[PDB]
RNA sequence: CAGAAAGCCACGGCUAACUACGUGCCAGCAGCCGCGGUAAUACGUAGGUGGCAAGCGUUGUCCGGAUUUAUUGGGCGUAAAGCGAGCGCAGGCGGUUUCUUAAGUCUGAUGUGAAAGCCCCCGGCUCAACCGGGGAGGGUCAUUGGAAACUGGGAGACUUG
RNA sequence: GGUGAGGUAACGGCUCACCAAGGCCACGAUGCAUAGCCGACCUGAGAGGGUGAUCGGCCACACUGGGACUGAGACACGGC
């Protein structure tokens, strides 16, 4: 033990699946020719115990091991809740 | 199965040779792990250009120096120093 | 084509005596061809830099591509003018040591001498005419058979002998003394007509 | 709608200078005050002074001129306009007119000249040139 | 201003045209000439004129040329900094070079800058290439040039805290 | 344009042609293949012979050689040299070069490297027209 | 024993090199402009000259010259180029100010970016290439610590838009 | 995606049975054409364009397509 996983504090988008939500991180980087800052994202399939976080919730996530057809994320901390 | 060995750098008539240290799965002048020494193939008494720092470090891991390495490093006594500082250790 | 010229028509066409006022002056200032005196309009700076670079190339008889690569060696120094340091490094050929010591009378005599192993340096033989002689190599004369008369025939004919090398004809021994410069080693030829031609050749 | 008032300040400088009179009033903020003090440092503005009632600014600009009516400043333009912010590291610091003008860098401790940045090895974002 | 005709100067004729004007019947033909005159020490100028033959034309051009001469403020036979000049399509880039490298510039702009006593400079023609506007934009760009004592004199500070 | 409008367009280039179309050979045998064959020169055969007169205002009778290569396409090509050593239904090599005499022709056949001979007048340009050193 | 050791394409301009004659709307030269057509430095001979140089012409392909895809580095009154005009989803950019934050940004330390590569320092092959020793280059990289001006996130304020 | 079991050097719908209908996309999913990738290069002032030979590293292939066995290591270039 000397290394954890790179936690990605994304927000929750979908939670329709059992034990499984959808966490979307967001970052912004340059253009390979011009200069200004773009905006882009991926989607991270996250495994929950009983689908705690609602739509729009903020949670940091941490990878464990291939659990399914390549979902590789776990819940850590429900940071702040939508209402 | 690590193994220290030699390596050629010839031209047409006049070669130049180099010792090289590797693992025995690899080809000879192909890949390796690190570097040890060289020697002149011409102008006897030629240029014994040796590192003499990684041979005993490398055989502490345990390897098999080849036929030429044993003779030309018994000229520097490294194999003599091998069984002198390892069989006495 | 390495060297053919009889040192008449090249000194006629370029114009400067090539290079120590050793002239042939009854037919010099009018150029060859079927119009000797009946000349024509002025020269483009194409032709000006053309005959200028051919003037410095015929300081030796050497090669244009070798002049190129030697010119590119002159940029590594990073002090002084690039034309001046080239002009200095123009003058450390082994043949330049032959002519400026006093062992011969011309560069073709220098190259015909040094071709057949007739000189050495520092007790070791050098075969090639274009060895890079630094300051310290005490140039020699291969003292096996130095009683050949044409060596001292060129020595005792004391026509052109510069004063920047320390040398004694008693031993036929000496060394290239110190650094030359522009104001001492052969005015008048160039400082910039090399450094402008060699950008868009 | 003005979406960048710094460039409007710089163009009011050039518009008042190009017809050569030394009175100028622009509504101002903290950073216009910073470039006003920078331009008073390096010998380009004769005087700056501040008048506030209940609103923006204002900082009054008093231009600088020579003996035979000529101009000591001759142009002025920005670098990191909105839309394309542009950032400069400590071995990227520009040197305009071979250092005969100046350039502005916003480092992590204020608005400084670009001799100050190579005097501290600290880079930042470049606002504008002037010469 | 009136720089006098009392300095040792040198010429170079850049280019000539042959220029018509139709008369009823035949055709007129007259020549022009574009001549620069310089001291190769730091005073250069140019001018033109037209006549019916070549030596008369270049005589009138040299007659015109010495009315106008420019200072060209040098430092170490090189520019102080980088200056760009434009006069009607004639974009000309000019930039200080490394000492001992020469002039890297084209046809007409070399005939100015060599004659004005510049050892080391770089340039690049850009835009128009008729020889008139090249020379005019050249002299316009050389006009656009400062010097350290001048600039430190213009500001309230002194030199050598800014070099 | 403004820079995000330069982001969401790529600024395409000006993709160039080449006036040697026959030297990129999309074969017939066996299975009607493609071109990888950036050649200096391609050899071919004859299909007819004749001459040609140019446009206004040049006036003579130039001769030519219309050639079919191995790719079943036919180009007209020009003849260099004095004395055409080639004849009807003969093997011919080609060299590339545009010619401004007429529409249609953009090549010139070889002289003095293959089946054709070369020059027997010129003793001064002997590398051209493929007939070097005569002792005379 | 100076004996065995010399070859290439043009010369109307761009781009150094001239003569005599022939075919004289034609035989044929053209990289492009462009020649011819009885007085051709352009068709062809013959001599004169020119530039590389045991290597030198032709042909094809790749980058430049090209600011002729312009971020560095172009502009749309008449030249090629503002949709016929409005309304608005998403998107791009946003008035002044207090406190916080530190995502962007600047800065240190550390591990790595194979060796031969190119360059530079040093050296040997008679020099030279070739080979040898030592570090700079290739991160838009990963961890870790600060900086808090500008952009970005959170709480309040103001009246000019 | 969840449930459990089989199976695997090893996790896993890799595979079986049950419960739901979830997943990916205008930042380009899917489709069509061309190409082995890299360290590197006798181009450029530089930003960047062109080529992937040497020589070195990685991947894949053995007249075409399937399939295993021995052997720890192969679904094996001169093994079946």
């Amino acid at each position: 033990e000397r290394n954890q996983r790179k936690v990605y504090q994304g927000r929750v988008v979908s939670d329709k699946m059992d034990k499984t939500i959808t966490v979307v991180v967001e970052t912004k980087k340059n253009h390979p020719i011009y200069g200004k800052r773009m905006k882009y994202s991926k989607k991270y399939k996250a495994h929950d115990e009983n689908n705690t976080a609602k739509v729009g919730d903020i949670v940091k996530i941490m990878e464990t091991r291939p659990l399914s057809a390549t979902k590789r994320f776990r819940l850590l901390e429900v940071v702040e809740e939508a209402v | 199965a690590v193994k220290i060995r030699l390596k050629r750098m010839g031209s047409k008539k006049s070669p130049f040779y180099r010792i090289v240290v590797a693992d025995s799965r690899s080809p000879r002048d192909g890949r390796f792990i690190e570097t040890v020494g060289t020697y002149n193939p011409l102008k006897d008494p030629a240029e014994v250009v040796l590192k003499e720092d990684l041979v005993l470090d490398w055989l502490s891991k345990g390897a098999q120096p080849s036929d030429t390495v044993r003779n030309i490093l018994s000229k520097e006594g490294v194999m003599k120093k091998h069984h002198e500082a390892k069989n006495v250790k | 084509s390495r060297y053919t010229g009889p040192s008449w028509k090249v000194s006629r066409r370029l114009g400067i005596s090539l290079s120590g006022t050793g002239k042939e002056l009854a037919r010099r200032p009018y150029k060859p061809g079927q119009h000797g005196p009946n000349s024509r309009g002025k020269v483009s700076e194409y032709g000006m830099q053309l005959t200028e670079k051919q003037k410095l190339r015929h300081m030796y008889g050497m090669n244009e591509r070798q002049f190129r690569t030697l010119f590119i060696k002159a940029s590594k120094i990073k002090e002084g003018k690039h034309g001046v340091n080239f002009m200095v490094l123009l003058e450390q050929r082994l043949d330049n040591v032959v002519y400026r010591l006093g062992l011969a009378t011309t560069r073709r005599q220098a190259r015909q001498l040094v071709n057949h192993g007739h000189i050495t340096v520092d007790g070791k033989r050098v075969d090639i005419p274009s060895y890079h002689v630094e300051v310290g190599q005490v140039i020699g004369v291969r003292e096996k058979s130095q009683n050949i008369s044409t060596i001292k025939e060129a020595v005792e004919a004391t026509v052109g002998r510069p004063a920047f090398v320390s040398f004694d004809t008693e031993k036929l021994e000496g060394s290239f003394t110190r650094l030359p410069e522009r104001d001492e080693l052969y005015p008048e030829i160039d400082e910039a007509l090399v450094v402008e031609y060699y950008n868009q050749k | 709608v003005m979406t960048d008032p710094i460039a409007d300040f710089l163009t009011r400088i050039r518009n008042a200078n190009m017809v050569k009179h030394e009175t100028l009033e622009v509504p101002a903020s903290k950073i216009k005050r910073d470039i006003a003090e920078i331009l008073k440092r390096e010998g380009f503005i004769r005087d700056v002074e501040y008048i506030e009632d209940d609103k923006q600014g204002v900082i009054r600009v008093f231009l600088k001129y020579g003996k035979n009516e000529e101009r000591v400043i001759t142009n002025l333009k920005r670098i990191s306009k909105p839309g394309l912010r542009a950032y400069v590291k400590a071995d990227e610091v520009p040197k305009v007119l071979n250092g005969l003008g100046i350039a502005i860098i916003s480092t992590s401790e204020g608005v400084i000249t670009d001799k100050e940045a190579r005097a501290k090895n600290i880079g930042g974002e470049v606002i504008a040139y002037v010469w | 201003y009136i720089d006098p005709k009392h300095l040792e100067l040198e010429d170079r004729v850049v280019a000539i045209n042959r220029v018509t004007k139709v008369v009823k019947g035949g055709r007129r033909l007259r020549f022009a000439a574009l001549v620069v005159v310089g001291d190769k020490n730091g005073h250069v100028g140019f001018g033109t004129g037209k006549a019916q033959e070549v030596p008369e034309a270049i005589r009138k051009a040299i007659e015109d040329a010495k009315k106008n001469l420019v200072e060209v403020p040098m430092v170490g036979s090189t520019i102080p900094h980088e200056v760009i000049g434009v006069f009607g399509g004639g974009r000309i880039l000019m930039k200080p070079a490394v000492e001992g490298s020469g002039v890297a510039a084209g046809g007409p702009v070399r005939a100015v800058l060599e004659l004005a006593g510049v050892a080391d400079i770089t340039s690049k023609s850009l835009g128009s290439n008729t020889p008139i506007n090249v020379v005019r934009a050249t002299v316009e760009g050389l006009k656009q040039l400062k010097r350290a004592e001048e600039v430190a004199a213009l500001r309230g500070k002194s030199v050598e805290e800014i070099i | 344009p403004t820079i995000n409008q330069l982001v969401r367009k790529p600024r395409k280039s000006k993709v160039e042609k080449s006036d040697s179309p026959a030297l990129n050979k999309g074969y017939n045998s066996f299975k009607k293949t493609q071109t990888n064959v950036n050649s200096p020169q391609k050899r071919g055969v004859c299909t007819r012979v004749g001459t040609m007169t140019p446009k206004k205002p040049n006036s003579a009778l130039r001769k030519y050689a219309r050639v079919r290569l191995s790719n079943l396409i036919e180009v007209t090509a020009y003849i260099p040299g004095i004395g055409h050593n080639l004849q009807e239904h003969s093997v011919v090599l080609l060299r590339g070069g545009r010619v401004k005499d007429l529409p249609g022709v953009r090549y010139h056949i070889v002289r003095g490297a293959l089946d054709t001979a070369g020059v027997n007048d010129r003793k001064q340009s002997r590398s051209k027209y493929g007939t070097k050193r005569p002792k005379a």
